[PDB]
């Protein structure tokens, strides 16, 4: 008996000898005491050898080296049953054996020494459909064969049998939530040293073989594939047919689409004489083993029967007169045939010739009838190569324009359309795609639309591909990329990221460079730097504000003193040390530079540092605007600076001090040297104490007719005092201030009212006025109201984070109404606001026609209250062009109903993020 | 031509797909990873990215594979880099 | 090889931008950073020590 | 949510459909390596001082997932160092990886059911511990609290922490290695994890460990009984007890400070100073009941859950109201990952991934 089924397996198959299967013979010896498996998954990559470890775990257990304290080792061959069948456990068992069914009856009495081997379950993942099914308990009971290998997998069925599975890595999806507790062991094919070795020796000698064999071997999902010995030897075999056709293969050599479609076309042209087309029979099977392929791979299903076959008019002969290379294997010694392709990889090149081949004519009369696409889709991307469809011309005799080559570009540009900025993944996995088409013309007329580009610089072929892609981005303004550890330490590297840098450094439309979170080291900044100097360069912006280059920065004093067109440097964050400011300052000096902007926020300056930056602004430079946010200012810093900026010598236009530590002196030292400055025109002194003896001097500063002052910004400064008195007795009397913002200051009703009364004068000319979280109430409102009916040159109002209130927005909507008004700009974001003041709002929306942008976030409004304002907005008279608002707080009603307004009128934009629009460089002091 | 590893269920099944190679020293790499297989779990868990050594080259350069993301894979190689660096000096 | 060891300290995912304090876990009790070891061991071993002297 | 590889894989196939028969768009970001949304945050009207920056608070959440659970939803958890989310109900515990790039969910990594038979056997609470590397469960007609080590090659149950004959109310776990439970008659057992020996018993009145929060060797309880309830562990005595106006449906500590937030039966929030225990704030009052709150990990706002359509978002000290969100039907539960990135929601059957918008 047992001996007998012995020699059987051994004469049917023919161990623990070697390092890797000690770890399959103790995966069944305790872990902590605790827990002892009962099920092994071996999963992989097609083709690296998994049956062949089934059967050889089988055979050793046969011969008495592996298992052997079990009492049965059984085998089953997932391909080579029929799924639909019915059948009981015991036939299946009794199949392997010589009909000895007092032994498959004696078997079931010792479940717990049982084994099972079941060989190739992905091909069942077509019929584990997401569903329940019945499930056995019985070994007796027909069912069909997968409710068999389901009861088996579940336990439900010999709970206390051992189990061991091998898989595809794409078949576990479903697996993994049926078994209990399993083990995984990861099968691995040949190592990255093998690979990379036996395709170096495949490469031509005198042609540039190292960017050849660098584009192969980086590619991760190319090399990949290269574990099965069997993609290798194809690998290995394209290449060396392209060297042996000379001249004559017009096909890529770097893609696998290259390789694959030499190999198939080779064959294809043997039995036909040079450039000769193929008859209507071999057309109609070559079409119909693409379709079949297609049909197999979007069904999840790799196995197919005679019936698929005749579905598409196939038959082996036939298939093997058209290629002599077999590429349908058949597999199965029962008097019912199975088929399967070559290769998993040979199924996907097959399956994405059919959207190329399907348009030709009309096919279908002849015939009688994630992450598994990710094959697919690179031939299909790779296959719109006009080398690769000359081809297929030929053999056809008929040109090839498939239809799907739109779809392809539509898809790439619906990439680039998107409003909130696009998505670094997204674009990578398009520039990916694109690479493997090597068509110039397809891809250029993919990469149009593309204006600005987020990347994300993870591995060394990211950067190939970004620049074979960006290369055809003529459109191309503004780019970020984002390169983390990859050049953080100190070559293939320096010369991808070289030409990288060669192909920023050439385009005529880049005007903004940012580096995001990169780090770089020195020489990778340096050879940035160099390849920023060409006199192509056209690039003006340039930001350094989250990246670490501290190391290599005198590679940037440099840069600065060549390239012309550089007009705004960023370099906040970094530490600036007195020698690199010298340096920087001598580049700025230097007669060639125009850098107008220089931010260095939070750089860490020291007194040497200041004292070089004050000789900087008086001599004859370009230097607009200076931003010395987040550093800390003393008095002999401040005397610096005030001795600066009082001559007449300085040009400086703007100026940030935000968060500089300025206290009552230092912002006496400041104002009072700003007496005699006539070319100031924007001040930023916000997260400073002021006091109300600062606001006096300022004010007296204001009051000289010498002064330009045209922006102030005091956010965080002020006090509750008469200081208020100040600014409004000065508002009414000054001509040239036009935006004044006192946002987080504690004004009040008291102050605010005094504030109206300038604002009404006709003789105030201020524009723009800033009042978010200032602690006004309900009570002054109907000063606004008046306020807004009055003024005549007032345009923005921004009262966020104010308690108004219903009732205090009810009173503001009587000043809203009138036709008098000249506000364009309304903000009313977190005011406490419910739909009670609904109907005032709504009223003063449909009768103001100059109203273009309102702010409504943060508030609580009801459903009927959103279908009042959604009325509103859809009044013809109506004109607003930006609304606030959260279009995902509201219910399916209120949601469609916005909608319907941005259907009706197309220009309305509906964005929460109110403060992203600014038509008026508002922001000149943030950036 | 077959090498075997163990997949611990908490790491995904697409992140199998891209690993990271690193070449250096055999014996640096016997001295740093070290042999106890427990310790290299536990420090796997806490990188949340495997590791695995192979001999090449006569027993002169090792070829160290880590899976998982790519700061995942940075965080295990810079752990790595900074001992290794420590032991030759 | 302690797993009880490690289930104290923790590793910022995020790297740090001086790659020389790559190798330094913090416990989850004090917040003290304990590494800078030339090996697995040796940390493991510096982080049973420190759990033995200051906590336990 | 729709997405730019469904819509080109939606494409292809709707083609070759197409192809066999007769015989501008807007997309979601992905949640890239089930780690973080690449984007850009919104703009403020101001800067924030030299160290207020770490200060943020949330704008909206964006909708990112779903998870299909087929049972009705009690309990969700998730991990932002693994990125695992556990959803719990009746009959089991389904773990997922937020790694599957997809928009509906229906494959989990695993599925945890109970050793005894589900009949008359049923899961009540579930809760993940601070490292990540245990799960622990309690129910109905259990013989124990099961745990799970997560760290381990394979996920299998470890021990158990013996309750016969109890039901389990809430769970609790301190980084001291303790663990802790409260039932329907009011006990609270504190077992020790290394040798799962019980330690202490404290008593309390029936349906008064409804709620359970631990920090320092304070034991925070309160339930139907409506009264707050304060054990000291190393002098097992009521060292402190407060009453309020209904029954107290939640608590959750600040992470950063001595806040204790209430959720009452009526709809209302209290914020109660656990060291100085006289100040009581009310914050203004939903329209439904509360069942679940939770700090954010910076502890300057927290949301809220309850018998309504909504999810809220409140601001401290004051309480005021953010944002809101609807939803389908009551929300049982939900839970925030410790860097602040996601929130899970789970209602009805499925639980809904959410991107934080800062
Ligand atoms: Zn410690």
């Amino acid at each position: 008996d047992l001996q007998d089924y012995k020699a059987h397996v051994i004469a049917k198959f023919d161990h623990y000898d070697s390092p890797e299967m000690k770890l399959l013979s103790d995966a069944f010896k305790p872990y902590q005491k605790t827990f002892q498996p009962h099920t092994i998954i071996l999963h992989g990559r097609p083709g690296v050898g998994k049956s062949a470890l089934a059967r050889s775990i089988v055979l050793g257990w046969a011969q008495g080296k592996l298992f052997q304290k079990m009492s049965f080792v059984i085998f089953f061959s997932v391909r080579e049953i029929k799924w639909t069948e019915k059948s009981s456990l015991a036939q299946l068992i009794a199949k392997e054996c010589p009909d000895s069914w007092d032994l498959v009856t004696k078997i079931m009495s010792q479940p717990e020494r049982l084994l099972f081997v079941i060989d190739g379950l992905d091909d069942m993942d077509s019929v584990l459909q997401h569903d329940d099914m019945t499930l056995s308990r019985d070994w007796k009971d027909e069912q069909p064969i997968y409710i068999l290998m389901y009861s088996l997998l579940r336990k439900a069925l010999l709970p206390q049998s051992f189990l061991i599975i091998t898989t595809r890595n794409t078949g576990l999806e479903k697996l993994k939530s049926m078994v209990v507790s399993p083990l995984y062991i990861l099968v691995e094919g040949l190592s990255a040293s093998r690979r990379s070795q036996l395709v170096l020796e495949n490469i031509s000698n005198e042609s540039d073989r190292i960017q050849v064999f660098h584009s192969l071997i980086e590619n991760h999902q190319l090399f990949d594939q290269c574990q099965a010995p069997s993609v290798c030897s194809l690998v290995c075999e394209a290449l060396q047919l392209q060297k042996k056709l000379g001249k004559r293969c017009t096909l890529p050599c770097q893609t696998l689409t290259g390789l694959y479609a030499t190999l198939v076309f080779h064959q294809l042209t043997l039995k036909r004489p040079s450039q000769s087309a193929l008859s209507q029979e071999e057309q109609i099977t070559l079409v119909g083993l693409c379709m079949m392929a297609a049909e197999g791979v979007w069904t999840m299903r790799s196995v197919f029967y005679d019936d698929d076959l005749k579905n598409y008019s196939l038959k082996e002969s036939e298939i093997l007169a058209l290629f002599h290379m077999n590429i349908l294997l058949q597999v199965g010694h029962n008097s019912e045939q199975c088929y399967v392709f070559s290769h998993l990889s040979l199924q996907d090149f097959f399956a994405a010739l059919y959207y190329v081949l399907e348009g030709l004519e009309e096919w279908n009369q002849h015939f009688c009838f994630d992450t598994r696409l990710l094959g697919m889709k690179r031939f299909l991307f790779g296959l719109m190569n006009k080398d690769i469809l000359k081809t297929l011309e030929v053999l056809f005799e008929y040109p090839v324009i498939p239809t799907v080559e739109q779809k392809l570009q539509h898809w790439v540009s619906l990439i680039a359309q998107q409003v909130n900025g696009t998505s670094p993944m997204d674009t990578l996995d398009a520039f990916y795609c694109l690479f493997e088409s090597q068509d110039e013309e397809f891809v250029g007329g993919a990469l149009k639309r593309f204006q600005e580009v987020w990347l994300l610089i993870n591995q060394k072929m990211d950067l190939k591909v970004s620049s074979y892609c960006l290369k055809h981005c003529q459109n191309l303004k503004a780019i970020r990329v984002d390169i983390r550890d990859l050049l953080s330490v100190d070559p293939l590297l320096m010369e991808w990221w070289g030409n990288f840098c060669s192909v920023l450094g050439s385009l005529r439309n880049l005007k903004e460079l940012d580096l995001g979170d990169s780090i770089l080291s020195q020489r990778a900044m340096k050879i940035l730097c160099l390849e920023l100097r060409n006199q192509s360069c056209r690039i003006q912006k340039l930001t350094f504000k989250s990246a670490e280059v501290v190391s290599g920065l005198k590679h940037l004093w440099k840069l600065l003193f060549s390239n012309q067109n550089l007009k705004y440097l960023n370099l906040g964050n970094t530490p600036m040390k007195d020698d690199d400011m010298k340096l920087a300052c001598e580049a700025l000096k230097h007669p060639k530079c125009s850098v107008e902007t220089l931010r260095l926020d939070s750089c860490e300056l020291t007194i040497i540092g200041y004292e070089m930056i004050s000789t900087l602004l008086i001599s004859t430079t370009r230097l607009k605007c200076l931003s010395l946010a987040k550093n800390r200012v003393g008095v002999k810093s401040m005397i610096s600076l005030g001795n600066a900026l009082s001559s007449s010598m300085c040009l400086l236009q703007k100026l940030i001090l935000d968060n500089c530590g300025l206290t009552p002196a230092s912002c006496h030292l400041l104002v009072s040297a700003l007496f005699s400055n006539q070319n100031l025109t924007h001040l930023c002194l916000s997260n400073n104490s002021l006091g109300t003896e600062g606001v006096q001097q300022l004010c007296q500063f204001l009051r000289n007719p010498e002064c330009a002052l045209q922006r102030l910004i005091l956010n965080h400064c002020n006090i509750v005092d008469d200081a208020y008195g100040f600014l409004a007795m000065r508002l009414a009397n000054n001509t040239k201030l036009t935006h004044l913002s006192l946002t987080m200051n504690p004004v009040g009703d008291g102050a605010m009212k005094l504030l109206c009364e300038a604002l009404k004068e006709p003789t105030c000319y201020l524009q723009e006025l800033e009042l978010v979280d200032c602690q006004l109430t309900q009570n002054c409102c109907e000063d606004l109201a008046c306020m807004i009916t009055t003024t005549k040159h007032l345009k923005s109002l921004d009262l966020g984070n104010n308690a108004l209130g219903d009732k205090g927005v009810i009173t503001l909507c009587e000043g809203l109404k009138q036709s008098s008004s000249s506000l364009r700009r309304l903000g009313l974001g977190a005011c406490k606001l419910t739909s009670n003041c609904c109907e005032a709002l709504s009223l003063a929306i449909s009768c103001n026609p100059h109203l273009n942008s309102l702010n409504l976030v943060k508030n609580d409004f009801s459903t009927s209250g959103m279908l009042k304002l959604c009325s509103a907005f859809q009044c013809p008279v109506s004109n607003l062009g930006i609304i606030g608002l959260w279009k995902q707080e509201y219910y399916a009603r209120v949601r469609r109903q916005l909608e319907e307004v941005e259907f009706v009128k197309p220009h309305v934009v509906i964005d929460g993020d109110w403060y992203a629009s600014d038509e008026d460089d508002r922001n000149w002091w943030k950036n | 031509s077959l090498r075997l590893r163990t997949r611990p269920w908490w790491f995904p099944i697409q992140e199998v797909s891209n690993p990271l190679v690193l070449y250096m020293e055999a014996w640096v790499a016997e001295r740093v990873i070290g042999t106890d297989q427990a310790e290299i779990s536990e420090i796997e868990w806490m990188c949340q990215a495997l590791l695995t050594v192979d001999s090449v080259n006569s027993g002169n350069l090792a070829e160290i594979t880590i899976f998982g993301q790519p700061s995942a894979q940075t965080r295990m190689k810079n752990i790595l880099l900074n001992m290794a660096a420590w032991h030759k000096e | 090889s302690y797993s009880e060891a490690w289930g104290y300290f923790h590793l910022d995912p995020a790297q740090p931008r001086h790659r020389m304090m790559s190798a330094w876990a913090t416990c989850r009790l004090c917040g003290l950073q304990v590494g800078g070891l030339p090996n697995f061991q040796m940390w493991t071993r510096a982080l049973c020590q420190h759990l033995s002297d200051v906590h336990l | 949510p729709q997405f730019c590889q469904g819509f080109l894989i939606q494409g292809l196939w709707e083609l070759f459909m197409d192809s066999r028969q007769k015989n501008a768009d807007k997309f979601l970001k992905p949640l890239s390596w089930g780690s973080e949304v690449l984007e850009s945050s919104c703009n403020q009207p101001s800067t924030a001082l030299w160290q207020l920056e770490r200060f943020t608070v949330p704008q909206a959440l964006q909708k990112v997932r779903v998870l299909k659970h087929q049972e009705l939803l009690l309990v969700v958890a998730v991990s932002s160092f693994t990125r695992h989310v556990f959803t719990c109900s009746q009959s089991g515990i389904k773990v997922w990886n937020l790694v599957n790039q997809v928009a509906e969910d229906r494959d989990p990594e695993s599925h945890l059911k109970c050793s005894v038979q589900d009949n008359k056997v049923y899961l009540r609470t579930c809760l993940l511990s601070s490292n990540s590397r245990t799960l622990f469960a309690g129910g109905y007609n259990l013989p124990g609290v099961i745990v799970w080590d997560l760290a381990a090659p394979s996920l299998y149950e470890k021990c158990q922490l013996p309750c016969e004959g109890l039901s389990c109310q809430a769970l609790a776990n301190t980084k001291e290695n303790m663990a802790l439970a409260g039932f329907t008659d009011g006990t609270v057992r504190i077992w020790d994890l290394r040798t799962q020996e019980i330690v202490r018993n404290l008593k309390g009145p029936t349906n008064s460990a409804r709620n359970l929060v631990v920090k320092d060797d304070n034991i925070w309880t309160g339930g139907l009984d409506a009264c707050l309830r304060c054990w000291d562990l190393r002098m097992a005595k009521v060292s402190l007890e407060h009453l309020f106006q209904s029954q107290i449906m939640s608590l959750a500590h600040s992470p950063t400070e001595d806040w204790l937030l209430l959720g009452l039966a009526n709809g209302q929030h209290c914020l109660f100073n656990s060291r100085k225990r006289d100040q009581v704030l009310t914050v203004d009052t939903k329209d439904n009941t509360i069942l679940g709150l939770k700090f954010s990990p910076n502890g300057k706002w927290w949301a809220s859950v309850g018998m309504g359509n909504f999810i809220t978002v409140h601001s401290m000290p004051t309480g005021a109201k953010l944002f809101q969100v609807p939803e389908v039907g009551p929300v049982r539960c939900f839970d925030m990952t410790e860097n602040g990135r996601l929130i899970i929601t789970g209602s009805r059957d499925c639980a809904s991934v959410y991107h934080i918008k800062y």
